[PDB]
RNA sequence: CGCGACCUCAGAUCAGACGUGGCGACCCGCUGAAUUUAAGCAUAUUAGUCAGCGGAGGAAAAGAAACUAACCAGGAUUCCCUCAGUAACGGCGAGUGAACAGGGAAGAGCCCAGCGCCGAAUCCCCGCCCCGCGGCGGGGCGCGGGAAAUGUGGCGUACGGAAG
């Protein structure tokens, strides 16, 4: 499909970050924390949440 | 606080991460359009430091002014006159690319005030400059006192009298021993308070 | 056949009354009028000429609503007020 | 007799709309006096129905518009006619609230510290 | 031409209403300097624009 | 879900209709193009006069806006006869004058002599 | 083409001069505008000194002036510290302030705040509701006989 | 695959607003010549002038020092007298040419971002109640909707400031 310029902006971006080299301070946030300790850490931060108005 | 840290990462620019960071911003933004509102500014440190308060009614543009610098627009070669005025090619314009960047800018938004601007990027070819914009007739503007300032009639296209910072930065003026030739309002006003006799009623 | 002959055949006109300034001088193939520039949004002025500055500025016409706006600014603009009845 | 506008006021609407229809009939028959070729009496007499017709429809809309701002007295979005038609600049000025609102700080500088009212002996 | 548009056909109407000559009740008038229309218009000599 | 043609197009959006919160001009306007004003008189010119004779029409001289439609409800409004057709043109003046032929039905001359002019 | 003998000179009309020629012909009507404007200023602030506020000794700064005393801009911080004054109350009180200027010697100094010091005997302060009088306000004798000074307040001479 | 967040971006005859254009004497930004003078002329001069273009206001701009100074030191900006046809520039030819200081007109100072500490303490908009309404504003109630943590408000700004 000839996708619109804002598709093919926001694909070709990520590839971009797929293709040229990563300094580390950027790379480090491509490790992420994996789901079952996320999702641990989820419902303790749920206990906490702040006031709703 | 983190912006303290922002401004210094900010200030290191041949580091990677920055020259990583500035050429893929610079990549889109070229791949993007002229003059394109952006939805958030991009420093947000300088944005603040310059202005803005991300409140409604403020507006980021993102806007690209070709680069380079200004040959005359005269046909072929030919200005017609004395041998000084001859040069067409390596002349330079009076105001840098981000005042034109604010005033085209401002142009395209003519109800729209233009608070002041800042760099996001460049290449060979563009340069790419962030412009803050304060619609007047908003309400979070017109009722805070300390920015209602912007919403008088005196204030109407700053960008092109040539008031704000990167306008002001081409009059030259300021206090000084530099800036003698602008005593007065401007240069303008220097020069006619210079070349006016003051023909008294007695002599 | 430079003048009195080649004066015969001026039978298709050029311009027309222009639809902004009222004057014979909007052309028909440019399309634009030739003392005020008609399309462009923006009315043709020039300052080598004070006098077709002075042939029409705000003096000249009618001034429908601004002489109306002058007697309105010496009492200062007041709305919603009669005077007070017999 | 003479139609006066102190008196078409209390007049309610299809009276006035009456007053104006015979009125625009006299009018016109006047008017093919006028073409016929008929007297200075008629010919004379066309203005004071054109001024008829005249001050009869100022009752009229005068009337109409008081009514529309009455029922729009209240209210917060109200027509451009109804609208305070100044100068745009003027218009476009800030309000006598808002240009009387002053920041905390330029309100606690004129509590603490306020001009004040002295002379000197000489 | 007999091929006319409506707004050349107007401005002709105008030309020749305007044509006329002076009211005769006019130079018994308190305040006059009228003595004709100078501003009149023959259709051979003066070619009115358009 | 699947894209066969190969063009990407615009999704066809919602868009509603007008709810303004205070009308823009108060009241309309009201019709400055009524009945009387829509007909000024009537020619007592002696080829008008033999046209109501003869052909059994009223020659009158309406302003320029007029259409045939208008003035043709414009007469059966005024002078409550029907009207078979009308025939306009633009005078030299500037008037448009309007040919109104009525119906056999009714006669020109009896009207003339009804509306005044003869 | 000079004459025989005589000075030769560059007159600075080489231009185009008459374009831009300012005369005086306002000058009277500027003089009683000036002064029918300092005449409502004076009178609108009404007992206060018609000068403005006062303003320090202070000396004229180079080699050709230095044996010079002016009237100057305002007065320091030092030396409205050293008086007591505070630097807000200052100019509510009728005295002009500069945060700019130093002090680099001690005499000028001292005669400043000899300056300030005279300047808060000598004002009559009234009270800021005049039917509850306060602590620092002064006594309603001299309420009464205070005035508009004109000239200078405490002028300076050399 | 579907659902739900957020982010980038579109369409609305969506609700409410706003800019366009004119005059243009004075003002601000840019562009900007050649006549003319040099007894020619090319650098200069005319001249940052005319013409061109953009933008305002009742005045505009400037303005509270990254200043002047070199003294026993002055102290925002603007204007006037003077400095001075001086220092200086210039085929050092013709021509060009300021400022400091001093005397006067006037006189006024201030606010952010950052560093912080306060449960976002903040702002806009819709609906109803009361008041006032021809500068749509004040008070109350909404388990009303948004903005905002990618930072609003309060204290605080180089004259230091904050906490105890
Ligand atoms: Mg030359
Ligand atoms: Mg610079
Ligand atoms: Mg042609
Ligand atoms: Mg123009
Ligand atoms: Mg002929
Ligand atoms: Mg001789
Ligand atoms: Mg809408
Ligand atoms: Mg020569
Ligand atoms: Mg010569
Ligand atoms: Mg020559
Ligand atoms: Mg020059
Ligand atoms: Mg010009
Ligand atoms: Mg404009
Ligand atoms: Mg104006
Ligand atoms: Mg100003
Ligand atoms: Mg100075
Ligand atoms: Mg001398
Ligand atoms: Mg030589
Ligand atoms: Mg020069
Ligand atoms: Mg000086
Ligand atoms: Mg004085
Ligand atoms: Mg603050
Ligand atoms: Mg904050
Ligand atoms: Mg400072
Ligand atoms: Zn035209």
């Amino acid at each position: 499909v000839k996708w619109p310029r804002y598709i093919r902006l926001q694909r070709q971006r990520a590839i971009l970050y797929k293709r040229l080299k990563v300094p580390p301070a950027i790379n480090q946030f491509t490790q992420v924390l994996d789901r079952q300790t996320a999702t641990q850490l989820l419902k303790l931060a749920h206990k906490y949440r702040p006031e709703t108005k | 606080g983190a912006y303290k840290y922002i401004q210094e990462l900010w200030r290191k620019k041949q580091s990677d991460v920055m020259r990583f960071l500035l050429r893929v911003r610079c990549w889109q933004y070229r791949q993007l359009s002229a003059l394109h509102r952006a939805p958030r500014p991009t420093r947000p440190d300088k944005a603040r430091r310059l202005g803005y308060k991300a409140k409604q009614g403020y507006v980021i543009y993102r806007i690209r002014v070709r680069r380079g610098g200004r040959k005359r627009p005269v046909p072929k070669g030919a200005t017609y006159g004395k041998p000084v005025h001859h040069g067409v090619n390596q002349l330079k314009f009076a105001r840098s690319l981000q005042s034109v960047a604010e005033e085209r800018a401002g142009r395209h938004c003519g109800a729209l005030r233009v608070l002041n601007s800042y760099w996001v990027g460049e290449d060979s070819t563009y340069k790419f400059f962030e412009v803050i914009l304060i619609d007047p007739f908003h309400k979070a503007i017109r009722r805070n006192p300390d920015t209602q300032w912007i919403t008088k009639p005196v204030h109407k296209h700053r960008e092109m009298r040539g008031l704000t910072s990167a306008g002001r930065k081409s009059r030259g003026l300021g206090k000084g021993h530099k800036f003698h030739h602008t005593i007065g309002g401007s240069r303008r006003a220097a020069w006619r308070r210079r070349n006016t006799l003051q023909l008294h009623r007695y002599r | 056949t430079k003048g009195t002959s080649s004066f015969g055949k001026r039978r298709n006109k050029t311009h027309t009354l222009c639809r902004r300034c009222g004057s014979k001088a909007y052309h028909l193939q440019k399309s634009t009028c030739g003392k005020c520039g008609y399309p462009a949004k923006r009315k043709r002025k020039y300052n080598w000429s004070a006098k077709a500055k002075r042939r029409n500025t705000t003096g000249t016409g009618r001034m429908r609503h601004l002489k109306i706006v002058y007697r309105r600014f010496r009492h200062g603009f007041r709305e919603g007020t009669t005077p007070k009845p017999k | 007799a003479k139609i006066k506008a102190r008196d078409l006021r209390g007049k309610k609407k299809e009276e006035l709309l009456k007053q104006l229809d015979d009125l625009k009939v006299e009018l016109s028959q006047l008017r093919v006096a006028k073409v016929t070729g008929g007297a200075a009496s008629k010919l004379s007499k066309i203005r004071v129905v054109r001024k008829s017709i005249a001050r009869v429809l100022t009752v009229i809309n005068q009337t109409q518009k008081e009514n529309l701002r009455k029922f729009y007295k209240g209210k917060k979005y109200k027509p451009l006619d109804l609208r305070p038609k100044k100068t745009r600049a003027m218009r476009r000025r800030l309000n006598k609230h808002e240009e009387s609102l002053k920041t905390k700080k330029q309100q606690r500088k004129e509590r603490l510290y306020p001009l004040r009212k002295y002379a000197v002996k000489a | 031409s007999s091929h006319k548009t409506f707004r050349i056909k107007r401005f002709l109407a105008k030309k020749q209403k305007q044509n006329r000559p002076i009211p005769q009740w006019i130079w018994m008038k308190t305040g006059n300097k009228i003595r004709y229309n100078s501003k009149r218009r023959h259709w051979r000599r003066t070619k009115l624009g358009l | 879900k699947i894209r066969t043609s190969p063009t990407f197009r615009r999704p066809k959006t919602l868009r509603l209709r007008r709810q303004p919160k205070y009308p823009r001009k108060s009241a309309p306007r009201r019709n400055k193009l009524d009945h009387y004003a829509i007909i000024k008189f009537p020619l007592t010119t002696e080829s008008a006069m033999k046209k109501i004779e003869d052909n059994n029409t009223l020659v009158f001289i309406v302003d320029v806006k007029a259409n045939k439609h208008q003035i043709k409800q414009a007469v059966k409004k005024l002078y409550d006869i029907d009207v078979a057709k009308v025939n306009t043109l633009i005078r030299p003046d500037g008037e448009k004058k309007a040919y109104v032929r009525l119906a056999p039905d009714y006669d020109a001359l009896d009207v003339a002599n009804k509306i005044g002019i003869i | 083409a000079p004459s025989r003998n005589g000075m030769i000179l560059k007159p600075h009309f080489h231009k185009d001069w008459q374009r831009r020629v300012a005369t005086w012909f306002n000058q009277p009507a500027r003089k009683i505008r000036r002064r029918k404007a300092r005449q409502a200023r004076a009178r609108r602030i009404a007992p206060r000194p018609a000068a403005g506020p006062i303003r320090p000794i202070v000396r004229c700064p180079t080699v050709r002036y230095h044996t010079k005393v002016r009237a100057g801009r305002g007065f320091s911080l030092e030396e409205l510290r050293v008086a007591g004054i505070h630097k807000k109350v200052a100019r509510t009180i009728g005295i002009s302030v500069d945060p700019r200027r130093r002090n680099k010697s001690t005499e000028s100094l001292q005669a400043n705040v000899q300056r300030l010091k005279e300047y808060r005997s000598k004002l009559v302060l009234f009270p800021r509701k005049p039917s509850a009088p306060k602590k620092g306000d002064s006594s309603a004798e001299e309420l009464k006989l205070a005035t508009q000074l004109t000239g200078p307040v405490m002028p300076i001479r050399n």
